[PDB]
């Protein structure tokens, strides 16, 4: 066809090619042309002519006003941040200075600055630069506290709820509790004057904070209180955030039927309003992938994560913390899915990219590294055992040891000794020590893991079952403590039947462990019995696990808002 | 495949 | 743990080793004792002594009354038929010889002969020797038409329902119509004399005779007629025989919903009373697997035939006609299942056995060879295509070409020119001539197969759609007139999704035909679209194809005997 | 594709 370009696109290419001479008069253009000039500068590769223009806060304020092309602004901004110029830090520092300067001005100028800060902080926290998003939200909060007017109280609540989302993503959990205390103080004195603000967003951020800190029971309580505060007038972003956080909170509490409809409604709301290529939609797919990766749904969790990564690889791609989180979450999911075959070339690649991005944009002692350095390690040992060279075996085992020890130290410093995450680190160390032929302290690691898991998650829980399964595999295969392995294997299969039924993936591993257990003690009739059970289990895995793409399983126009939340509330 | 899978990430 | 042998079993081996001296007095033993003496002779391998007394009708009369151990008599009876002596033929002749001797005798002695005739004739009908069961039934039918009494016409109708069953399996369809007309003579006479005889089993036999002659319109008409007269007081064997042959008429009528509710209950009812290793149960699976073969339940259609054959093999010995028919369905089921893979290893072996069993026991001009030799020829056709050596291809195609026309001639003599089965062979020959490079003859065969099969079945039928695909696959490659195949292929997909959906096995070779047709003329706006159709095809059927057999699919049936009958009848 | 139904 070869249609000619419009006069708009031809004029853009006639202004960009004369940018350096008319850079002053471009800033006076309409806000919907200024973005097109700057996006053309990005497209031509003239990032330094562009990074010289986005660093000023006033120029970036009008660029942020174009909400239609925010999906292009995220790509442009992410292309600046890995180009070398630190646009995120510069904008935050400039906004902090301007807030500290106009703190003494009237209410209108302060309100305009607070709105500019809300949009800029929403963009920066949306782009993932959390450490450069506190300096904007903290300045907005400081602007809020000066005058005791009512809108100032409500916007201080907004500053606290948005700032709390930044710190949870930045893994500053110790300050999240103080931020929530400040927010609840502001909302208490808001309700003292006779009006109540909406508590859904704040309590959802509490749910995310406590689930990240692995306080599963209190996370469930706070997501209950969050979904008790959901109305139709809420923005769909807040609504879908609350549902996805509550869906994460429901899975760790082993209530999957509620989490099913919760995550289905969250994915539906994210797809209907935002779109199939939106970062919030990518976040909802990450939570959906977490849900599927928990309840036995592994052949589709990778497909969910690949869709989740491909959105973040396109909306804002390169070296970014959200892309790194998608790579890390996919790598563990690909590690689980591809575990049966034994090959790990792709999973290790997706784990290494998550390592190579977080180590570039975050400090080397940051918690998000710990949540990633495990995954690569969990792959390396699996590559290590399947290798054949002994030097390579030992080197990859020691590399996994270093990664697990660093992650364990970070988790122990952040949360503490008695937590689920530290117990998971202990279990990883125990299975690695089993892989490293050091079986004496492998038992100590596994028992330390189980005594912390069962104390917090109860005697019957998925993590407890997995840890005791690892301990039983240690006992029956290598430490020759066959008598103690039987009760642990029975506990593992019992918890698997209670939670996941007979379709659990680890049932194959524990049934093979039981086969080897009974072969050693010569009880051949039990060998025959569990061989028949294993064949039945394989048939079952071949029966109710059909090809059902979860991007389609969410359907279209399901139970809408005020219906899924109500059913979930009355289902308590 | 001696062992089960990793706990979580 | 060394359990001592029962004195019953110990005394059995004590008299078998002294059989010759006590041969006369064993016949004076009780029937439960007598059978175990004979079954031990087979177990010891002394078939000659076993056959030394089954050749007498009186000895075989007592043995036939061991109803619990009938499954062991069938395995011994088939052993004798592979041993040599034609115990089926001599028993039928001996019974027919003694039957005519009591024509002038009293009805007290006469009535015993019909009772002997039905248990012996039913057994040979169960054992498959239809050519000898007919001579038994024709003799007892003669007695029922000598003295005019109300009970005599009550059993004369009982001969003709089973006479019409031993002539359906023996491919004597021409004489089958006469028996039904002869049946109506006594059936109407009994109806006039205050006795409405149950026209359920007798009307149920036409559900297979007319089905065999491809009279689907007439068979389905008699399918409704037979299903109405069912009654809970009927024998379960009679009831299950109606459901099997009524379900078959629904499959060829391109109706799938009412067929499965009939045949699944037939499987459930047969498994309940008889068991999972009974000949009647296996007879249901072959009819049940016929449903799965046509609804594109291809994965378990091979298994259900494999299950069906194992039941008959465990009960029907070696060279038995029922095993060959069970071999026949499994041979064809693997033919369509291994079509893409080409693994026709057990497919030919089952087909080779199907030829092997029938040729020993049936005449060379029997019609069951035509059905049997057709599938083996289809095996030889696909084998020659897959083989790399061209010298092997040119010989095996001719061997398959030998079987089709020999099969077609037998079909032509018994069914007439204008019939599905004769047109069915025309469709096979057209595909065969494509491999035989006789493209002009292939064009003639395909137009014969589509102007005859469509003529009586109608414009919308499963087999007619396949016959279009055979000629559609022709114009794509050899004739190269893609305009002719453009309309032909469009018909193949059209009928395919009416009943089978998009994910049908024959439609894969149909969607690929459109792309191959479009690739020649350079069309690409549909090739990209139809490539997405194959991606939809590759997933959607495989989304719902997960391993699941049919014996546990039926499981226990919430539907009862009456819950299935009325549901099919009103709809 | 494969062949006619028996
Ligand atoms: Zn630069
Ligand atoms: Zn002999």
């Amino acid at each position: 066809e070869w249609i000619p370009e419009t006069l708009y696109n031809t004029a853009i290419s006639a202004v960009v090619d004369n940018y350096i001479r008319s850079r002053r008069d471009i800033r006076s253009l309409p806000e919907n042309i200024q973005f097109d000039v700057y996006y053309k500068l990005y497209q031509q590769g003239r990032l330094c002519q562009l990074g010289s223009e986005f660093c000023e806060l006033e120029v970036f304020a009008k660029v942020l006003r174009a909400l239609d092309k925010r999906h292009l602004l995220h790509h442009c901004f992410q292309a600046l941040m890995d180009h070398g110029v630190k646009v995120a830090s510069v904008l935050a520092y400039s906004f902090s200075r301007r807030c500290s300067y106009i703190a003494e001005s009237d209410a209108a100028v302060k309100e305009k600055a607070i709105q500019v800060g809300f949009v800029l902080g929403g963009f920066l926290s949306d782009a993932g630069w959390y450490s450069d998003a506190e300096k904007v939200f903290l300045s907005c909060l400081q602007l809020c506290t000066l005058h005791d007017e009512m809108l100032h109280w409500f916007r201080a609540v907004e500053c606290c709820v948005r700032l709390l989302h930044v710190r949870n993503g930045n893994c500053k959990y110790h300050l999240g509790e103080e931020t929530f205390k400040l927010a609840q103080t502001y909302m208490d004195k808001l309700s003292k004057h006779g009006q109540q603000a909406n508590k859904a967003a704040l309590y959802g951020e509490l749910c995310a904070l406590l689930f990240a800190k692995s306080h599963y029971d209190e996370a469930y309580k706070w997501c209950i209180e969050a979904m008790k505060e959901i109305t139709a007038g809420l923005p769909v972003k807040v609504v879908v955030d609350v549902l996805r956080q509550a869906s994460k909170a429901c899975v760790v509490k082993r209530e999957f039927k509620k989490a099913e409809q919760l995550i289905k409604h969250a994915v539906y709301l994210a797809r209907d309003h935002f779109g199939s290529k939106h970062p919030k939609y990518s976040d909802t797919l990450l939570d959906y992938g977490f849900y599927l990766l928990n309840v036995d749904n592994i052949c589709q969790s990778v497909a969910i994560y690949q869709a989740a990564l491909d959105i973040r690889q396109s909306v804002f791609g390169g070296k970014n913390i959200h892309v790194a989180t998608a790579h890390e979450d996919l790598a563990y999911s690909s590690y689980v899915h591809q575990y049966s075959s034994g090959k790990f070339d792709n999973a290790l690649f997706h784990a290494e990219r998550a390592i190579g991005i977080i180590t570039h944009i975050l400090p080397e002692d940051h918690l998000l590294l710990a949540s990633s350095k495990r995954v690569k390690a969990l792959i390396l040992e699996e590559i290590a055992i399947d290798c054949h060279n002994k030097e390579t075996e030992q080197r990859l085992l020691q590399e996994a040891h270093d990664l697990h020890l660093s992650s364990l130290q970070l988790a122990k410093k952040a949360f503490g000794e008695f937590n689920v995450q530290t117990a998971k680190h202990y279990g990883n160390l125990g299975r690695l020590y089993q892989s490293m032929r050091k079986f004496k302290e492998a038992e100590e690691m596994h028992i330390k893991a189980i005594q912390i898991k069962e104390q917090l998650l109860g005697q019957e829980d998925y993590e407890v079952a997995l840890s005791v399964g690892h301990l039983a595999s240690l006992y029956n295969y290598d430490m020759n403590q066959y008598e103690n392995a039987e009760k642990l294997y029975l506990r593992s299969i019992a918890i698997g039947k209670k939670l996941f039924g007979e379709g659990y993936s680890g049932l194959e591993y524990d049934y093979r462990g039981l086969i080897k257990l009974y072969n050693s003690i010569g009880n051949y009739e039990k060998v025959f019995e569990y061989h028949n059970v294993l064949s039945n289990w394989n048939r079952l895995r071949d029966r109710q696990y059909s090809v059902t793409d979860a991007l389609e399983d969410v359907s279209t126009s399901p139970q809408s808002t005020e219906e899924v939340v109500q059913s979930f509330l009355i289902s308590q | 495949l001696t062992r089960n899978k990793g706990p979580a990430a």
